[PDB]
RNA sequence: GCGUGAGCGAAAGUUUGAAAAGCACUUUGGAAAGAGAGUGACAUAGACCUGAAGUCGUGACAAUAAUGGAAGUACCUCCAUUUCGCCAAAACCAGCCUCUACUGAGCAAGAACGAGGUCAUGGUUUUGGCGGAAAUGGGGUGCCCCCACCCGUCUUGAAACACGGACCAAGGAGUCAAACAGACGCGCAAGGGAGAAGAUAUCAGUACUUCUCUCGUACUGAAAGGGAGAUUGUGGUGUGCACACUUGCCCAACAC
RNA sequence: AGUAGCUGGUUCACAUCGAAGUUUCCCUCAGGAUAGCUGGUGCUUGAAAAAGUAUUGUGCGGUAAAGCUUUAAAUGUGCAACUUGCCAAAGCAAGGUAUUAAGGCACCAAGUGGGCCUUCUUCGGUAAGCGGAGCAGGCGAUGCGGAAUGAACCGCUUAGGGAUAUGUGGCGUCAAAACUUAUGGGCUCACGAACAAUGGAUGACGCUCAAGCCCAAUUAGUGCCCAUUAUUCCUUUGGUAAGGGCGAGAAAGUGUAGCCCUUCCGAUGUAGAUGUGGCGUGGAGGUAAGGACGAAGCUGAUGGCGUGAGCCUCAGAUGGACCAGCCUCUAGUGCAGAUCU
RNA sequence: GGCCAGCGAUCCUUUGCGUAUGAACAAAUCAUACCAGAGGUGUCAGAAUAAUUACCACAGGGAUAACUGGCUUAUCCUUCGAUGU
RNA sequence: AACGUGUCGCGAUGGAUGACUUGGCUUCCUAUUUCGUUGAAGAACGCAGCAAAGUGCGAUAAGUGGUAUCAAUUGCAGA
């Protein structure tokens, strides 16, 4: 909307709040990221501390697809459970399954305190996961 | 032909109105406007100051949140005093992360779906400001509580990195663009 | 792409008396010496020209999408709105106004202005016809050129109902499996009148669904909970309930003699002992 | 009583033709009327706002209000010493006739009646 | 509710008539058109109106009962602090300026016989 | 140029802001570690009979 | 760049842009909504071309490649000589009855 | 039209009127034209809708560096309103203001009585004056006294012997896109959102949806890789709204 | 449409606040980035971590003066008001059971980054209306009153007005005031009244028992005049200020023609920031209305309204057919200045 | 380390050190990486850089000379969209 | 007095403005859609009863023929 700029506000202010001394110019430093190793080094040595050089290993033609790994919590299991289905889940009982390919999850960290049982079902686990959900009388069961 | 000097310094900026379209806001700023001033309460006055922030500064609460802070406040309470209401001038949460909550008696502006179905298997009410007024005119018993906004992702960005003491985060679209050598980098720590 | 800079300019350079604009070259021609190119001058190009990538076109988010056509529904349920935003609705049999399922079963346009009559809604049709008018300005020589006012909006429980009316002028017709948020609330105000037929109307909320109940037809949708319980805060305000926890000349001091009397009770007799 | 009856002109409208009489803030540092120089011209500021409650009263002692039609005048029924019509310019003579003989029946007032 | 209609239609309305920056209300049902929620009729869950009926006041009444159904949501008496005693039988605080329009309505019709018989 | 006019008023106009309080910042690290490590050793077991104090006050008000 | 703004890197120094001087590298969709219809219009204007003829071939489901995706299980792009084998169809008698086959 | 040329390249709305009915005829003139007459609803619609500014002519009028400000007054007002109320003057009340003591004749000193002033102070009228005009207001023109350095500009500094500035009209300069960010509004929220596309009903819109994808819920390491609850629950502690109870719990939040 | 750290221009109003010409860095020195200054947004709670000030207590100092490179100011300146190490060991250590004034914190962002003068202190320079610093104040960005005149001197700083009273400066005329006051003292004859050449400058005249100078005064051994200042009154505006209230009106309200009333404090302002039921333009979705009984446009001692941008009405002895209002949307949207076209 | 001055980024090279990568797999080579030094930017927060123009040119500058008045006895105050030696 | 200045009334000059708009711009679509040695595109010169330009045409020249259509073209004339 150009109702709302202050281009029209300042309509009659002659310099758009750009100061009648050190006038309005172009390129007053330069295009983009000009002298960022120069004039506007104290700017991106404050802000943008690691963006000149060079830190790793290459990758040449990385695929994505292969080192696909996203991952789920136990933590966050009643996501995947039915509300209804985890309703009554003893450790020494049925358990709801959960086959986490199926979510779009891939290995399970074993973040916080699950405390329902459940045979989660993934391509990995954490040292800590498969521990709790052992604890909690539930198993992961590998898949891939 | 008076000195001001520090005056001005001292002006405070407050919200005086909503900046919210909503109309239902404005029943409620128009309730609590009123209930403030006409009550003696503090706590109508501090649902009536939360109700014209900003939605950045009314953040969210997980009912994780107040399924903690609640028995936490509720476990003390002698017996026979049923637990305080809990208000909260923002948006009800739902948690995965906890499964199963206590029977809260929560009251927000807005309530997820998943935290009113929740809220509700418990059997606690979800009730809201417009009942709250009704149940508790004054604050009585009324458990006031706010969303968490420190953890807010925006505010992980304040200041700069590449000041030594700092640990902000740098914009960036790309995370390994401006990685480091161990070496160059900023002193993590420093005493201000 | 390229109007206004068709030309072939240069500046004269400084040291000709002149503005250092460019200038159309040549001779002969009316044009010659011209300035040329900057929005400044004549037949040159304008600021900014527009483009053809302006953002044209708006996201909505599907859900705020269906916020609205709630809401305006909603908000057509409610007569003072509805006759709020210009319709004629005093003969209107009430509001909303639902109808018999065979009124989409006429075919002539008459008996369909007979039905018009029947339901009262004929008054708002006679307020869109005579609102009809060339439009004021430009907009009239743009293919806008009559503006009329949105009359009652008609909504079949499907698409075989309509015919008769079709250019039954001033009445909109609405389907109720694609309800337009640009038809339920014209202006963007919301309240506009709606005559539902039977058949659109029951399924009304097999569409929308209930605060408590999912919509058949979009999805997980489902009516967005009040924020207020009891929406009107002035009925809490009066209510006993609420009641009961409410909260329940001189100007010179020294030589006014009233005011002083005041400020210093014992001042007369403080005078009474400066007598001597 | 209004506190100043002149219009606030933009500063040197007297020598162009083509300027407005109508108010512009000066600008530029060395504008003698901005600098606010005594013998210079006003320039309009919230002190010279008219009193409160005389404020949009015409001497007849009546707020106008627009009108158009006849309808129009019962919106100054009920508050005929307040309001006092002024019919639209545009209005025909044609309806004029029937603001005014109307307006006559009502007691309203019209401005230009 | 009426607490959230008027805050819709407050901004705008058919009925609001914001004119050289003055409001008031082209409402039938106001009593001095004036732009207000007490006076707001035709929003209202009640309403009172003491407009004339051709020499006669007229008092057009709206009890909420009727709700929602605009033929006969309004309902009219023919009929000086009597047409008040109607007035307040719907809306108390309506009263004291339905009097004062029932009035002036009055003054009005006298006026107007004084000046529809002297423009003969 | 180095004047250095103007600049105590324009540091003076927001004040010179006062000194953070010694209760805030008040972090050890780079304090002689010996004591430092030791400190750690009790603070940890402040925190195991603050918690085992709070779980006697429970149970304590289980009556 | 003043300010903590992220460093920008809008590849758009390139004249992409239509001006006097350049015929821009543009691809607005516009014609969008145009083309939708088209081909909406062309597949129904197919179908009742060839009536009893399915809108669309049969396919073989077949395994999405890589470990993110082999969960999936995309249609795939005609039947190998062995499954039309085993289905007792003939491999080029087979597209002539509306069977993708994939050599 | 321009340029040897390659090439450059205008301005121009026949928008009189419904229709040409486009001014026959008389009259003066060598004519152009003029005066009548005529057409048309209009010819200050005449080959031309509108008809601005600026500029000029003319009549009448006020008048005697410019402009300008303030305030009056003279004259004029095709203006407004009001009155058949307006101008005054006096009073009353309130307000307000002004105009002994000590000491050794003096002060470093305190009130009182009395009187005055005043509405550009408030409330109480009274009494007169004026009433096709009066009256208040506005407007116009002149004068008087007084005030008043040409504006824009860069500049420490502009009235500058610094730059730009004859008049007027039309035009003329923070835009569009995109990527981020903060803030604010809205939607939903551990999820959010779609996009491309499709399918449908009726119109580049609205309605609808699959499958996906994308940002997020998990981070870290160069990398291989690994990947976070406490001792049915705030990890502790400090300071900490509200509420509760006469200290508790502390939300957020900071700090440790 | 090359680029321009450069030059020039950059169009409505009003209200709210309002700078900097310095720090670090830059092939930087006519520019950036950086920080400060400023605005906006908040947040947080309300003598929290208040202070360009003293006092008191406790440090610091080595300049002036002194002294013959040493004692030592004043102005300053700091500050204050059970578990687990050590010890030989359980005791030590550590963590635990005066005046005034709203404090702190965050976020985003601008302008600015030529300064100048003066005060005092200095340094360099023979000297300068000179170069350089320290301090503070100013001008810049700011009038107003005064010094005849003056960017920065003096007084005072500023909404629209009235009364009162002042400040610096005056009181012979100019010029308000000693209608040339003194019932004051001295001094003075020729000049006399803060910061070599166009004729001519106590400001001019003129003054001389002054209308000069020093001193004192205020009706006399028995004062007055003039401010944008102060005080007070009226009005406005702002307050994210304090309360009360809810013949026509009485709206639960940021903001309008403000829901009403009451009280209080503030008001300048360049660059800049922000606000605005702020103005205005072409277009669109709405609504409402107008027009051949004359739309737009244009003209206007047409008045009226609004602080204002402006709106409205009147009148055209103008026009000839379109179109204002209101809410929402939009933009090729506002022009005295560009050696602008 | 010899109090206090005596010294230096990114990229690159190089050396060391203890595993990691060269992504269909595997070892060796090679290269890369992490990590810690070194080679140097003395214009020392760091381009790799000769003159000339009176044939000259542009954008500016009175921020800055000559010139022009002023001040002083050189300053840089006016003037570089020009004030004729 | 005069000139000059100024207000007002008329009038001229001027051509803004407003309304108008068979034009432009932009978007989208459609198809039995893509020139030429069978002489193309371009250029020239011509052709009407009065016709310069523009348009149409090409010594069959503002057209011949086929088709539909109809009673015109229209400045004057002409059929
Ligand atoms: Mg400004
Ligand atoms: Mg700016
Ligand atoms: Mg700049
Ligand atoms: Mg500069
Ligand atoms: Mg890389
Ligand atoms: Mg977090
Ligand atoms: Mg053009
Ligand atoms: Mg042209
Ligand atoms: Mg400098
Ligand atoms: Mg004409
Ligand atoms: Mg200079
Ligand atoms: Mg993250
Ligand atoms: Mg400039
Ligand atoms: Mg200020
Ligand atoms: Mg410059
Ligand atoms: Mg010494
Ligand atoms: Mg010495
Ligand atoms: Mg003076
Ligand atoms: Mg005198
Ligand atoms: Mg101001
Ligand atoms: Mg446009
Ligand atoms: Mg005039
Ligand atoms: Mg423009
Ligand atoms: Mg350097
Ligand atoms: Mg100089
Ligand atoms: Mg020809």
């Amino acid at each position: 909307p150009t109702r709302f700029k202050k281009t029209r506000h300042q309509r009659g202010s002659t310099f758009c709040g750009y100061g009648r001394v050190g006038k309005h110019r172009k390129h007053p430093s330069g295009r983009g990221n000009a002298g960022g190793q120069h004039h506007h080094r104290i700017n991106f040595d404050k802000y943008h501390p690691g963006y000149f050089g060079k830190c790793g290993m290459n990758h040449y033609h990385l695929k994505k697809n292969p080192l696909w790994k996203p991952t789920i919590n136990l933590n966050n299991l009643a996501k995947l459970i039915a509300k209804d289905e985890a309703l009554k889940a003893k450790k020494g009982e049925t358990l709801p399954v959960v086959d986490l390919l199926a979510n779009g999850y891939s290995k399970l960290l074993g973040n916080g305190h699950l405390q329902t049982p459940c045979i989660v079902k993934a391509r990995w686990v954490s040292k800590l996961a498969d521990k709790k959900i052992r604890k909690a009388g539930g198993a992961v069961v590998l898949q891939a | 032909g008076v000195d001001l000097t520090g005056v001005q310094k001292k002006k405070r900026v407050v919200r005086h109105h909503t900046y919210s379209t909503n109309p239902y806001i404005k029943l409620l700023i128009k309730l609590y406007k009123f209930l403030a001033q006409r009550t003696n309460s503090a706590f109508n006055k501090l649902v009536h100051q939360r109700l014209l922030k900003s939605r950045s500064n009314r953040a969210p609460i997980s009912l994780s949140r107040i399924a903690v802070c609640m028995k936490r406040k509720s476990v003390w309470l002698e017996k026979g005093k049923k637990a305080p209401i809990a208000v909260i001038v923002g948006d009800v949460l739902d948690d995965v992360r906890m499964a199963r909550i206590p029977a809260l008696r929560v009251c927000a502006l807005r309530f997820s779906k998943s935290a009113r179905e929740r809220i509700t298997g418990a059997g606690g009410e979800c009730l809201t400001f417009d009942q709250l007024a009704m149940v508790a005119p004054t604050g009585k018993n009324t458990f006031l509580l706010r969303g968490r906004k420190s953890g807010r992702e925006s505010v992980k960005h304040f200041g700069a990195a590449g000041v030594p003491g700092s640990h902000a985060k740098p914009f960036t679209s790309n995370r390994g663009k401006e990685r480091q050598r161990s070496s160059a980098r900023r002193r993590a720590f420093r005493h201000k | 792409r390229l109007s206004g800079m068709n030309h072939s300019a240069e500046s004269w350079g400084t040291g000709r008396a002149v503005a250092r604009i460019p200038r159309i070259g040549g001779g002969g021609t009316s044009t010659s010496g011209a300035g040329a190119f900057g929005n400044m001058c004549r037949g040159g190009r304008m600021f900014a020209p527009t483009k053809i990538f302006r953002r044209w076109h708006r996201k909505i988010n599907l859900h705020q999408k269906r916020f609205a056509v709630v809401s305006a529904l909603a908000a057509s349920s409610v007569p003072a709105l509805v006759m709020s935003r210009g319709h004629k609705i005093e003969n209107v049999a009430e509001v909303p106004l639902v109808v018999e399922d065979a009124v989409q079963g006429y075919e002539k346009t008459k008996e369909a202005m007979a039905f018009l009559k029947a339901i009262g809604a004929v008054d708002d049709v006679n307020r869109v016809n005579d609102s009809r008018e060339i439009r004021a300005g430009r907009g009239k020589m743009r293919n806008r050129r009559y503006v009329a006012r949105r009359g009652p909006m008609l909504v079949m429980p499907d698409n075989k109902g309509t015919r008769a009316f079709r250019n039954i002028f001033g009445l909109d017709l609405a389907n109720v499996n694609a309800l337009n948020l640009l038809h339920l609330a014209p202006g963007g105000h919301v309240g506009r009148f709606v005559v539902w037929t039977k058949g659109a109307f029951e399924k009304l909320d097999s569409i929308f669904g209930t605060f408590t109940k999912a919509s058949a037809v979009k999805k997980g949708f489902m009516l967005p909970a009040p924020m207020l319980t009891n929406t009107d805060v002035t009925r809490i305000m009066q209510s006993e309930e609420v009641r009961r926890v409410l909260k329940p000349q001189p100007t010179n001091g020294f030589r006014n003699r009233r005011l002083r009397l005041r400020l210093n009770p014992f001042q007369k007799k403080e005078s009474a002992m400066v007598k001597g | 009583v209004k506190k100043r009856t002149k219009r606030f002109t933009r500063h040197k409208c007297e020598l162009f033709p083509q300027l407005s009489s109508s108010w512009r803030k000066p600008r530029g540092e060395d504008s003698p009327v901005r600098r606010r120089y005594k013998g210079q011209k006003a320039m309009p500021n919230k002190g010279y706002g008219s009193d409160r409650k005389t404020k949009y009263i015409t001497p007849s002692g009546f707020k106008n209000f627009p009108i158009h039609n006849v309808q129009d005048l019962y919106m100054l029924l009920m508050q005929n010493r307040k309001y006092a019509g002024v019919i639209s310019h545009t209005v025909g003579a044609k309806s004029r006739k029937a603001i005014v003989r109307k307006a006559h029946e009502l007691d309203v007032r019209l401005i230009n009646g | 509710s009426t607490d959230l209609q008027w805050l819709l239609v407050r901004q705008n309305s058919k009925f609001l008539q914001k004119r050289n920056g003055i409001r008031l209300s082209s409402d039938p049902f106001n009593n001095n058109a004036n732009w207000t929620k007490r006076h707001a009729g035709f929003l209202n869950t009640k309403a009172a109106v003491v407009k004339t009926k051709g020499d006669r006041i007229l008092v057009t009444t709206k009890d909420g009962k009727a709700g929602n159904k605009p033929k006969s949501m309004y309902k009219k008496a023919v009929m000086a602090s009597v047409v008040s005693k109607a007035v307040a039988a719907v809306r108390p605080d309506l009263a004291s300026i339905a009097s004062r329009r029932a009035r002036k309505m009055a003054s009005t019709l006298e006026h107007m016989k004084k000046v529809r018989a002297a423009r003969k | 140029n180095h004047t250095n006019h103007n600049q105590s008023r324009k540091n003076h106009r927001n004040g010179i802001k006062r000194a953070l309080p010694m209760y805030l910042h008040n972090s050890k690290r780079g304090s002689w570690l010996p004591a430092l490590i030791n400190a750690r050793r009790v603070r940890k077991n402040n925190q195991k009979a603050a918690v085992k104090a709070r779980r006697e006050r429970l149970a304590a008000h289980k009556a | 760049p003043k300010g903590k703004n992220a460093i920008p890197h809008v590849h758009q120094r390139k004249h992409w842009n239509p001006c006097s001087s350049q015929k821009g590298n543009v691809k607005v969709f516009l014609n969008q909504p145009a083309q939708k219809l088209r081909r909406r219009r062309l597949r129904l204007l197919k179908a009742k071309k060839t009536f009893p003829r399915p809108l669309k071939a049969l396919r073989p489901q077949v395994n999405c490649p890589t470990v993110r995706h082999n969960m999936k299980k995309r249609l795939g792009r005609g039947f190998t000589v062995e499954e039309l084998k085993a289905a007792g169809i003939n491999p080029r008698f087979a597209p002539t009855i509306g069977i993708r086959v994939d050599r």
